[PDB]
């Protein structure tokens, strides 16, 4: 629906980005002789996997799960850039702007702190 | 008065006082141990079961 910031405020949903009913499994056709665009483009992160350091002997690093510590603060949003429609057929976007970059910090076994920034800049 | 050696015969005929030596000695034993794991915690690297 059409909700308001004062629905919103405080209750962590504006670090959630839309979604769509399970019945929307339509298909967007795209016109070779048109020029198109994301208009906002939003990414909400739920896991964060971080890669252990295998010790020399090593074997394989594994990507272990991690905590997360720095709250509702994660999602990419508001990103817009064009939709090209290429001539092999494909469809390429670039990114112009948005909110496209977050820093996190999430916490590994023994307390090891990961901060990162979460991004699609470019 | 008593040598050094014999102060807690004092204890032989006062089961109240005794029973208060064995709670203090009781106290010791889980203090230690408690201290002891976390000294172990704060020095452990747990990082590599294998080597
Ligand atoms: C489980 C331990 C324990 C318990 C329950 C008792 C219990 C008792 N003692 Mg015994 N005693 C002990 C250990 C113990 N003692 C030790 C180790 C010694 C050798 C010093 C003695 C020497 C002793 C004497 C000489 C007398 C008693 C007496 C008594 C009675 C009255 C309390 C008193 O005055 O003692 C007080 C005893 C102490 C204050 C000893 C404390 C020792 C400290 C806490 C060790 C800490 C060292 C240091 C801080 C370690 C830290 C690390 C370091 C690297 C810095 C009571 C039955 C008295 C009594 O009625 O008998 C007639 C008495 O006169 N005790
Ligand atoms: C459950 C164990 C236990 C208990 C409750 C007792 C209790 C007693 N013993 Mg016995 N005894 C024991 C084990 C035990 N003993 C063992 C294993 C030995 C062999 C070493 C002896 C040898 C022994 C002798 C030869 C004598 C006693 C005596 C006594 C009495 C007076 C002790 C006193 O005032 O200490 C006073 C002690 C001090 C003021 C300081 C001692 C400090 C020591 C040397 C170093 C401290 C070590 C440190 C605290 C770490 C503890 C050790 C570790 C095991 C935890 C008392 C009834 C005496 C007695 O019969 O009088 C009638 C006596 O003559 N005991
Ligand atoms: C049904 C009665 C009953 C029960 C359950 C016990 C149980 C116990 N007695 Mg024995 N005792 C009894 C009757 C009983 N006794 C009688 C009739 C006498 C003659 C008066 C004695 C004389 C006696 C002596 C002289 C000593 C004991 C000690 C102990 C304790 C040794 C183990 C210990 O400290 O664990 C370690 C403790 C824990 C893990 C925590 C225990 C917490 C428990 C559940 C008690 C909670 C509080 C409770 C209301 C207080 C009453 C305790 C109860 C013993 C009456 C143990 C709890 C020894 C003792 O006190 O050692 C310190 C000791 O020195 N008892
Ligand atoms: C089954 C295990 C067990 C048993 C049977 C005992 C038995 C005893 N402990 Mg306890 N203790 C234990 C585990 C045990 N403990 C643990 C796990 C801890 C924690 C680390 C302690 C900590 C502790 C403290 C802090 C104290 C005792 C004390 C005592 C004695 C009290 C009765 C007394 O007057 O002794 C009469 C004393 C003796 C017979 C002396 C026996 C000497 C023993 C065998 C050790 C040998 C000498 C020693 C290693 C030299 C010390 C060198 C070092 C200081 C550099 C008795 C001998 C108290 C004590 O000794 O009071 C004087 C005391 O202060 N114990
Ligand atoms: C938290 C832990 C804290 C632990 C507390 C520290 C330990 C506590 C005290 C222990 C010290 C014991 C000293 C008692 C010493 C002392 O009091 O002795 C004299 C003492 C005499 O006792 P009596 O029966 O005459 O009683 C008189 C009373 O006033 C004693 O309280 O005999 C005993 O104690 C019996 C054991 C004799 C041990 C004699 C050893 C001889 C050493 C000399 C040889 C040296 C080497 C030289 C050759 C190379
Ligand atoms: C009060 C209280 C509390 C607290 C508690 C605590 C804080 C405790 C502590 C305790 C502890 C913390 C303990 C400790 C202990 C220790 C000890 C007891 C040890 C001893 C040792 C020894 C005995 C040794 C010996 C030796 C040496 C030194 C050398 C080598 C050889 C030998 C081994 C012989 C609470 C809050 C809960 C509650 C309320 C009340």
């Amino acid at each position: 629906q059409t909700l308001t910031y004062d629905d919103i405020v405080g209750t962590g949903l504006a670090n959630k980005c839309p979604t769509l009913d399970d019945t929307a499994r339509g298909a967007y056709p795209i016109d070779s002789s048109q020029t198109y665009r994301i208009a906002r483009l939003c990414l909400q992160p739920t896991t964060f996997l971080v890669k252990e350091e295998p010790k020399n002997k090593r074997q394989e690093a594994e990507f272990v799960p991690t905590k997360l510590v720095t709250r509702e603060t994660t999602s990419l949003d508001q990103i817009q850039g064009e939709l090209k429609v290429n001539s092999d057929g494909s469809l390429t976007f670039v990114e112009e702007d948005g909110i496209d970059f977050q820093p996190v910090t999430v916490q590994m076994a023994g307390g090891e702190r990961i901060p990162l920034l979460f991004t699609v800049k470019n | 008065g008593l040598p050094w050696y014999r102060v807690h015969t004092v204890l032989i005929n006062d089961p109240g006082r005794l029973i208060a030596a064995h709670l203090m000695h009781t106290a010791l034993v889980a203090g230690w141990a408690g201290s002891m794991a976390l000294y172990e915690l704060a020095t452990f690297d747990p990082s590599d079961p294998v080597l």
